């Protein structure tokens, strides 16, 4: 019975987390978008 | 006075302007603004765990 209530509380705490590990991997994109120019006009 | 001729006959025939060609400082500095990148990418990096931080506790 209570184990839906933990079912509905934990869904938007994993989506809360996959938001959150979303914008980090956004700044990783902004950093992967910096590096992959360094290279490209290297020399 | 021997020496001195000496001295100044092996530093004769030299005399002319001298120029520094290349820019070996303008290749050196071109390490410092990636490190300063890197740098950015650090303080990125520090901002990434401080935001870790807060939902520790909560």
């Amino acid at each position: 019975s209570e184990e839906r209530r933990e079912i509905a509380e934990v869904n938007k705490k994993l989506k809360q987390k996959n938001q959150q590990l979303k914008q980090i991997m956004d700044q990783l994109r902004n950093l992967i978008w910096d590096i992959n120019a360094m290279l490209a006009m290297r020399n | 006075e021997a020496e001195l001729s000496a001295q100044i006959r092996y530093l004769t025939q030299v005399a002319t302007g001298q120029p520094h060609e290349g820019s070996s400082y303008s290749s050196r500095k071109d390490c410092q603004m990636a490190l300063k990148r890197v740098d950015y990418a650090r303080l990125k990096l520090s901002d990434v765990a401080r935001t870790c931080e807060q939902m520790l506790e909560n």
